[PDB]
């Protein structure tokens, strides 16, 4: 297996169980955390003027509600697999048990 | 033979720590009578060194490179002689003593001023109790069970 | 006699009293048992 | 003159920046507005 | 004072341990301890104490053998007198077991 | 100076102020306890800080109650 | 109606301030008038840190002990 | 605000005695306190003030780079390292005798010099740093993030950039920079440092800001990192004959993972370290990807602690409401930051001697123990800082109706017991730890050192045996061959690690014995007892029965009386104040221990401190009394050597360690009724009535005075065992 | 007498006078600025 079909294989398998399966669950574990709350009142509520959360970034189109942040989140995941399976792959490493 | 110690009896170090001890006394030996009484007790503590020294080596102590009787403390039933089987006979006799003294305290504590027995002792009411901590471990085992080893406040 | 059992019952006589027959037993027992390290009657 | 520098600044550094530093601190310690 | 006298006559009180004066190496050291162990005295106070005593009483509540003489801190002068006991204690047995020791294994 | 606040737990024994060295207290008539009277605190800014007061007071933990603050000359015990 | 326990009532303390939280003592006298804040005088076995056995008690820093 | 020097405080300004000014000086830190505060500019503050403590840490180093560069042997020492002494910097004292000018040059020197003892030698040699130039383009660089550091703490103290108290409370955001580029980032451009320069610097070439854009620290160059191919980063290990900083044995690999040290440095692999510090970054970068700030996506704290509550109660309401009781509060920050700081500075001192990552650094004796017993005592004083923000936080910062049986209030239900049981701990550590320490005492003392109570340490002799270390004849997971432990990791670092940890010379798991059990329960007894007296005066902060209002008095005040039977150190801040005592004679055992197992080691005589630590007369003797001749003899009446200054510096010590004890022992009212009479003196002195004092001349007060006193002791204890530990180390050098 | 300009005045005078006075001090007065005067002897261990 060549790097780039592990790399795209891998990404495409994560954002597969992030647009599919693992979406539902992600996301109601979101708003069941819903956001950090300083004090009741949550960062921006109570100031700062700087951890508004981003609402240009989250508005992207989809039936079911993926947004780019999820698409880097399952694909940094996918990515990160991907090269631990060809680093992992690459190393002639023998764990010898037996 | 464990953590890298050679026993005792068979250790080069031991021996020579004996007899390095014994002519140490000896060499205060030569100064007086043979049949004097300073000597015969030089004697004496001789022959009480040369017998410890037999002791520590039938007994399976383990002597390291300094030559010097290391306790195994881990649990090798081996060594059980060096920690466990004293530390039983510390843990009776311990929980013997605070088996009495709380007892006695349990039985001076619903006296009118209880502090006038903290300080003068009833010999009699101590001497009653004291030997009820002889089997102490059964009282204390059934005093958790009943609960009346912890106040409820 | 009254009263003397009243302060021999008192803290100090008492624990002296006690801690001098007991220092004894210790001494009595490292005289008989001298220089011990192990317990090897089982 | 490089090893003449120590010359110059272990006392400016140690006498003269304490003096300044002590006459101009216990002038702020006792001043009053 | 240190090193002539401190370092270089208390060389046998540490070779000391053997022959008879093993004692006076002995009561070098205890003595060592005991003043320091003044030094919990006259450093600390009755209060810091008496919190800890109060924390241990409940240990003993509950296990119903509280005392009836109640557990106390010692009174603050009594932890001076305490403090100013041990220390002159173990300063002047510390002391005496260096003459002692020295002067009895040199002359 | 100081602030020696007192409490309502006081029972006017009139003890803290028999033992006050420098009148920072003085006994008021109160309804709350069986002897009708209260210890007040009007001359703080005379107060030493010796805590003599509550050396004094028979209560389960405390009525008035000495609260050490800005150290003036009259609260440093300064003659000079 | 006389207010509070009795005067040989036994009683333990609920207030957080006092030497004896959560001990028992023995309510020597309360006081009937109801302009008295503190009117359940106590008597406890153990002295506290001033050597003072009692103190006056309010009713709701104390709880009838079922014992 | 005020009028006269506490501007911070109109209570110390109206304070017409001395007591203003050490009291100004004191608290002038203590922003919480201050007059006209608010959370807003405390946070600002407290931001601004580290602006200026990473501005004096930069200007520091930059000075040791300075002092190095200019006046330090560093191109010289990178010749014959092990073989030439390191210079701090030079000295010019004018009340140097010519003696002592003959006698503090050292190193090769136009003059006298001082030792680096401090290592900044063997690690700026093994990051690369060859030439004295490139020690002053680093001290250019670190005085301009000094520069830059006050800058920006000017800058963030103007109202156009004064960040707001909701912005220092972003406890997530913080936290996903911070592991991810604080720590991850920061670790992965260590590695480019070690990858780029200092793994072709131990190898030759010097590769420099002007040559490094274009040289190849691996000979393909991103294809292996790209294409997946990690193992040829792994390819030439420079394996068991590479001499460090030049080509002969070098390699080109630049991460493998070897274990072990380097055979002629004996430090690690600057490829292991190249490693680590990539593996330790991404899982930085994956760990900083968890706390949820603008993005949709993450984990908020606050539903993390209020989510951890067991079903049955065992805990109470858990963590629920535990995320307020720290964000708004500074010093449970604190107390938990220098809680993971003390913990780490005693691992980074823990891991660095037995596993020293730094050229030459387990060569040179002196610089090792310097390094081990600094962050130690470093450490000590962090932890007892960490306990004394939780008491401070306890008082001021803790609202118990907001976390009402939550796993904190839960501490101050049971507190009692804690308390109790630490002191079950610590009282058995030490009944039983100085009992057998007198009775081999007695033992030695009457000449049957057989009789000793030897306890060996069979449960780390078991761990050693669970490393490899094949001096014992356990067989366990690594010391046995036929395991799962030496058979997945035999092919990649137990080779190295094995031929390291068998090595009977370093200091990686040095071979204990029955001396090293009793110390190991001597240093038990000392971090039982002080967390006994710091736990115990963080949860008795709030109150007791001795003093149930105890949080309406502050952490700081004397006493509350004589009455009530005495309430002498009865503070949350006098439970410290202890807790500094017990702590520093912790390190010092620690310490003690360290050294002189190490002397013992360097010398050769392992021996000596297995026969001699199992009594205190061979610590006496053998350690203190032995070591010290060298170090007493720095200036004797007929000359005087290089260890004059330790000689001086003991002394010293010896004499504020004492003068601490005035403070101590000595109490106020004995001090004011003195300078009552001295006061008359100078009011009825003639031409001394001319001069009056401004300030009222009062005593110390007495929580500063136990202050001044655990000063001067502290100062003395850790002058003293310096010298001690310098001189006799530096005297004979192993 | 004035004493805004004799503050000044001996600051940036004494400081100038001593830093002057111990620069052009030759090796006569004070050791320190001789030099070691002597061959530098090795340290313990070879040197280290
Ligand atoms: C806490 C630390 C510690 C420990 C563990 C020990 C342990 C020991 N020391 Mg050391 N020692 C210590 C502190 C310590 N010491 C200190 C602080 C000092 C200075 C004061 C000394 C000074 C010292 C000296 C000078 C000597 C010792 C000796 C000994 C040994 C005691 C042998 C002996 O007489 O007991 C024998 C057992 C007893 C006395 C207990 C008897 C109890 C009675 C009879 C009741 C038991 C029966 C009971 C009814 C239950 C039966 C069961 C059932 C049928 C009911 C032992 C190894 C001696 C030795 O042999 O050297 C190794 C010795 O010469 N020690
Ligand atoms: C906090 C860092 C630090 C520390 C502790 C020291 C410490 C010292 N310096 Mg160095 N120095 C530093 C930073 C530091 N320096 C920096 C950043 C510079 C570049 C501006 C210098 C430039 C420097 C010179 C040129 C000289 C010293 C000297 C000295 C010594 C006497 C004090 C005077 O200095 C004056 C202090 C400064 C110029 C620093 C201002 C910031 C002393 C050992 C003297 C020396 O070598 O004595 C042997 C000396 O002549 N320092
Ligand atoms: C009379 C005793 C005495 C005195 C006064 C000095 C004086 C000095 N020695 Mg020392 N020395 C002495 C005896 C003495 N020596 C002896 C007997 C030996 C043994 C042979 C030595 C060995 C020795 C060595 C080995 C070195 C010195 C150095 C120095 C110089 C330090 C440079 C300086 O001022 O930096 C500034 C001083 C400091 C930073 C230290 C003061 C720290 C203060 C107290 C703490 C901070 C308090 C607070 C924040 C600020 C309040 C003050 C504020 C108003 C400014 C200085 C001239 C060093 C030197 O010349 O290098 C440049 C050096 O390396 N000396
Ligand atoms: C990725 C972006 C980022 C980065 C890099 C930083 C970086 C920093 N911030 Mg933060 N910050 C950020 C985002 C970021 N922040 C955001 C988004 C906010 C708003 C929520 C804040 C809010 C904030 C506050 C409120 C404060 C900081 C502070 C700091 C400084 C920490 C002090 C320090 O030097 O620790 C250095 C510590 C480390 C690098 C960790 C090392 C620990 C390891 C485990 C030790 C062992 C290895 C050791 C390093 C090896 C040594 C060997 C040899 C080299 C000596 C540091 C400059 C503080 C500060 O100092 O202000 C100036 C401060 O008060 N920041
Ligand atoms: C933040 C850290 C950092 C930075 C700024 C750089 C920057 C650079 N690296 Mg380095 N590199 C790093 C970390 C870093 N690298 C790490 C962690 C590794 C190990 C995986 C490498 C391994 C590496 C190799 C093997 C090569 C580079 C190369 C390069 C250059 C081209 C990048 C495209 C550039 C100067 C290439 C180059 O041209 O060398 C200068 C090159 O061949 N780097
Ligand atoms: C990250 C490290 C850190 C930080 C930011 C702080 C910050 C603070 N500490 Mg903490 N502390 C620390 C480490 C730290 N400390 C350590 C390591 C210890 C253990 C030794 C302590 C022990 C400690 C105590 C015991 C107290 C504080 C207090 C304080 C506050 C006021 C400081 C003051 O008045 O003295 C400023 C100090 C000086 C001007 C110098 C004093 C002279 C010293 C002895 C030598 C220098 C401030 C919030 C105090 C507080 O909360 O106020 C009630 C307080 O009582 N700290
Ligand atoms: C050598 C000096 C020394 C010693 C021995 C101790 C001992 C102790 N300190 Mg520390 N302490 C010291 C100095 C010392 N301290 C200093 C200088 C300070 C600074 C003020 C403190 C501050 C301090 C605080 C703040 C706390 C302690 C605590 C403790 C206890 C810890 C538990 C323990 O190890 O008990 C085991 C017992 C011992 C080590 C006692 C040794 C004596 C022997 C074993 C008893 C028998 C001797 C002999 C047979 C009696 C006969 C003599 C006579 C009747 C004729 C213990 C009593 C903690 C505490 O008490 O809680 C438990 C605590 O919270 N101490
Ligand atoms: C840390 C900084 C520091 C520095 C750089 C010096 C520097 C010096 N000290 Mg030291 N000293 C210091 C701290 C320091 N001292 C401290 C903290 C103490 C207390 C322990 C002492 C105690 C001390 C004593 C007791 C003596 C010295 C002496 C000396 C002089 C060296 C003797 C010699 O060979 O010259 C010989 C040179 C001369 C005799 C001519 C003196 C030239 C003077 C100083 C010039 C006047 C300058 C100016 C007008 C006054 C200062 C202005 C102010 C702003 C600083 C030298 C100027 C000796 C000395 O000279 O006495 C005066 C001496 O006897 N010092
Ligand atoms: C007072 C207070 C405070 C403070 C406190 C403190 C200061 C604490 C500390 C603490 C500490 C200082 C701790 C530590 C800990 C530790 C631990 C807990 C450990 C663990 C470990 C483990 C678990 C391990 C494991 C392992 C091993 C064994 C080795 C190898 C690897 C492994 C991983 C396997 C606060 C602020 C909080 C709050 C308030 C109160
Ligand atoms: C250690 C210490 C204490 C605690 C010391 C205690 C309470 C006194 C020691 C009492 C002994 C241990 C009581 C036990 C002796 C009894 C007679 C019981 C005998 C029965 C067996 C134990 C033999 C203080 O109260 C104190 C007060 C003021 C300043 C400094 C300090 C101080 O340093
Ligand atoms: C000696 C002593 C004194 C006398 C202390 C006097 C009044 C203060 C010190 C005298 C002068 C001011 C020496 C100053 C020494 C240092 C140079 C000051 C360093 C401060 C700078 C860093 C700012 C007390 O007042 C006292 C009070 C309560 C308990 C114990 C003691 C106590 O032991
Ligand atoms: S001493 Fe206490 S109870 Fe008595 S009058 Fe004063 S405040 Fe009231």
């Amino acid at each position: 297996l060549s790097p780039s079909i592990v790399i795209s294989l891998s990404t495409g398998l994560s954002l597969f169980l992030g647009r599919f399966v693992f979406f539902n669950f992600q996301r109601e574990n979101v708003a069941k955390q819903g956001l950090p709350e300083q004090n009741g009142k949550t960062h921006f509520e109570a100031g700062d003027d700087r951890a508004k959360e981003y609402v240009s970034l989250l508005k992207s189109n989809d039936p079911i509600g993926f947004n780019i942040v999820d698409v880097l989140a399952w694909g940094s995941i996918g990515h990160i697999v991907a090269y631990y399976i060809l680093a992992t792959s690459s190393n002639g490493y023998d764990p010898s048990f037996f | 033979d464990i953590s890298g110690l050679t026993p005792c009896k068979d250790s080069k170090q031991f021996a020579k720590r004996e007899k390095q001890q014994i002519k140490k006394l000896e060499s205060s030996l030569k100064l007086y009578a043979p049949e004097s009484a300073p000597a015969l007790a030089l004697n004496a503590q001789i022959e009480k060194t040369k017998r410890r020294f037999d002791n520590y080596g039938k007994y399976g102590l383990l002597c390291g490179s300094d030559g010097l009787p290391h306790l195994i403390v881990n649990g090798d039933q081996r060594h059980w002689g060096e920690f466990i089987t004293p530390g039983i006979l510390f843990l009776y006799i311990a929980g013997w003593i605070g088996w009495v003294g709380r007892s006695y305290l349990i039985a001076i504590s619903g006296e009118k001023k209880p502090a006038m027995k903290e300080i003068i002792i009833d010999v009699p009411l101590a001497s009653r109790i004291i030997f009820r901590g002889f089997i102490w471990p059964v009282a204390a085992y059934r005093e958790f069970l009943n609960g009346d080893l912890i106040a409820k406040d | 006699m009254r009263d003397l059992k009243t302060y021999l019952s008192v803290a100090p006589v008492l624990s002296t009293l006690w801690f001098g027959s007991l220092a004894g037993l210790l001494i009595e027992i490292n005289r008989l048992f001298p220089d011990a390290l192990t317990f090897p009657f089982f | 003159t490089f090893n003449n520098l120590p010359s110059i600044f272990v006392p400016l550094v140690g006498l003269v920046f304490p003096a300044i530093a002590m006459a101009s601190l216990f002038l702020h310690i006792q001043k009053n507005k | 004072w240190l090193r002539d006298f401190l370092w270089a006559q208390a060389s046998q009180v540490i070779q000391s341990y053997g022959s008879s004066l093993s004692a006076y190496g002995l009561f070098f050291l205890g003595a060592h301890f005991v003043w320091a162990f003044s030094l919990m005295f006259l450093f600390s106070g009755r209060g810091y104490w008496q919190e800890l005593i109060e924390s241990i009483v409940w240990a003993h509540n509950k296990l119903k053998v509280a005392p009836a003489t109640q557990p106390r801190a010692l009174s603050i002068i009594q932890g001076r007198a305490v403090g100013v006991t041990h220390y002159l204690l173990g300063g002047i047995a510390t002391t005496w077991a260096f003459f002692l020791a020295r002067i009895i294994a040199v002359g | 100076s100081h602030s020696v606040k007192i409490y309502d737990t006081c029972i006017g024994c009139t003890q803290c102020v028999r033992a006050c060295p420098t009148d920072v207290l003085e006994m008021i008539p109160w309804d709350g306890c069986k002897a009708k009277q209260i210890a007040s605190a009007p001359r703080t800014e005379d107060c030493v800080g010796c805590k003599r007061c509550e050396s004094a007071c028979p209560t389960d933990f405390l009525s008035v109650r000495v609260y050490l603050w800005h150290e003036t000359t009259r609260s440093m015990g300064l003659a000079y | 109606p006389p207010i509070g326990p009795k005067r040989g009532s036994k009683v333990k303390i609920l207030r957080r301030e006092s030497y004896w939280f959560k001990n028992v003592g023995s309510v020597v006298a309360v006081d009937q008038d109801p302009k008295t804040r503190y009117p359940v005088v106590v008597r406890f076995a153990k002295v506290n840190y001033a050597n003072i056995s009692t103190n006056n008690y309010a009713l709701d820093e104390v709880e009838e002990v079922a014992a | 605000m005020a009028l006269r020097f506490p501007r911070f405080s109109q209570g110390l300004a109206q304070d017409p005695t001395t007591r203003r000014i050490w009291f100004g000086i004191a608290t002038a830190h203590d922003f919480e306190s201050h007059d006209d505060i608010t959370e807003e500019r405390l946070y600002q503050n407290i931001f601004a003030s580290h602006f200026g403590q990473l501005a004096i840490i930069f200007l520091w180093t930059s000075g040791n780079l300075f002092h190095v560069a200019w006046q330090g042997n560093f191109e010289t020492w990178v010749q014959d390292p092990l073989h030439v002494r390191p210079i701090a910097h030079a000295i010019w004292d004018p009340h140097f005798g010519q003696p002592a000018v003959e006698a503090f040059t050292r190193g090769g020197a136009l003059g006298p010099v001082n030792i680096a003892y401090s290592g900044v030698y063997q690690w700026w040699y093994t990051i690369g740093l060859r030439t004295n130039e490139d020690l002053y383009t680093g001290a250019l660089f670190l005085l301009f993030l000094s520069a830059l550091s006050l800058i920006g703490g000017w800058l963030h103290l103007q109202p156009k950039w004064k960040p707001r108290v909701s912005w220092f409370k972003n406890a997530e955001s913080r936290l996903n920079h911070h592991l991810s580029g604080l720590f991850g980032v920061s670790s992965l451009a260590w590695t480019g440092h070690l990858v780029h320069v200092a793994i072709p610097a131990s190898r030759g070439e010097y590769v420099r800001w002007n040559n490094f854009l274009n040289v190849l620290p691996h000979p393909q160059g991103l294809g292996p990192l790209f294409t997946g191919q990690w193992n040829l980063y792994a390819q030439n290990p420079d394996s068991s004959s590479h001499l460090f900083g030049t080509s002969q044995g070098s390699g080109t690999a630049i991460l493998t993972l070897l274990g072990g040290f380097h055979p002629q440095t004996q430090s690690l692999w600057l490829t292991d370290m190249a490693h680590h510090h990539l593996a330790i970054a991404i899982l930085f970068l994956i760990a900083g990807h968890m706390y949820r700030t603008n993005f949709g996506i993450g984990h908020s704290i606050k539903d993390l602690l209020e989510a951890h509550i067991p079903p049955g109660g065992r805990l109470g309401r858990g963590h629920k409401g535990l995320y307020d009781t720290i964000n708004n509060s500074i010093h449970f920050q604190l107390g938990l930051a220098l809680a993971s700081l003390g913990v780490i500075t005693s691992l980074v001192a823990q891991h660095m001697y037995s596993l020293p990552a730094y050229a030459f650094i387990a060569q040179d004796f002196t610089t090792q123990a310097a390094l081990y017993t600094h962050h130690q005592y470093i450490a000590g004083f962090i932890m007892t800082g960490a306990f004394a923000h939780g008491a401070i936080f306890f008082i001021r910062d803790y609202n118990p109706e907001q976390n009402e049986d939550n796993v904190l209030a839960r501490m101050l239900d049971h507190k009692e017991a804690i308390i109790s049981h630490l002191s079950w701990a610590s009282l058995f550590l030490g009944f039983h730890t100085l009992g057998l320490y007198v009775h081999n005492d007695v033992m030695l003392a009457f000449g049957t050192p057989e009789k000793q109570i030897l306890i060996e340490p069979i449960f780390a002799q078991w761990i050693q045996s669970a490393h490899g270390k094949t001096s014992y004849g356990f067989d366990v997971l690594l010391s046995s061959t036929s395991g799962p432990a030496f058979n997945a990791g035999r092919s990649i670092w137990l080779p190295g690690w094995l031929n390291a940890i068998n090595e009977n010379s370093n200091s990686l798991f040095l071979t204990i014995g029955p001396g090293d059990f009793l110390v190991h329960h001597a240093i038990a007894l000392g971090l039982h007892t002080t967390t006994l007296i710091l736990v115990k005066g963080a949860l008795d902060a709030r109150g007791s029965k001795l003093m149930p209002d105890k949080k309406d008095f502050g952490y700081s005040f004397p006493c509350d009386g004589p009455g009530r039977g005495g309430t002498c150190d009865i503070s949350a801040w006098d439970a410290f104040y202890l807790a500094v005592f017990w702590m520093l004679n912790t390190i010092g055992w620690v310490t003690f221990y360290w050294h002189w197992k190490h002397i013992t080691l360097w010398q050769g005589n392992v021996s000596q401190f297995n026969e001699s630590s199992t009594y205190l007369m061979g610590w006496l003797r053998d350690y203190l009394w032995l070591n010290s001749s060298q170090l007493i003899n720095g200036y004797n009446p007929f000359g005087m050597n290089s260890l004059s200054v330790w000689a001086w510096m003991f002394l010293f010590g010896h004499l504020v360690w004492a003068t601490g004890f005035m403070f101590l022992i000595s109490w106020r009212g004995y001090w004011q009724e003195l300078i009552e009479t001295l006061a008359w003196a100078h009011e009825r002195t003639p031409l001394a009535n001319l001069i009056r004092w401004k300030d009222k001349p009062v005593a110390l007060s007495i929580v500063q005075a136990r202050l001044v006193g655990l000063a001067h002791f502290s100062v003395g204890y850790i002058f003293t065992y310096a010298a001690f530990l310098i001189a006799s180390t530096s005297g004979k050098f192993g | 007498t004035k004493r805004g300009l004799l503050l000044k005045f001996l600051i940036l005078g004494g400081g100038s006078l001593l830093t002057y006075v111990s620069a052009n001090s030759t090796g006569d007065v004070l050791p320190i600025k001789r030099g070691p005067q002597e061959p530098p002897k090795l340290g313990p261990r070879g040197k280290l």
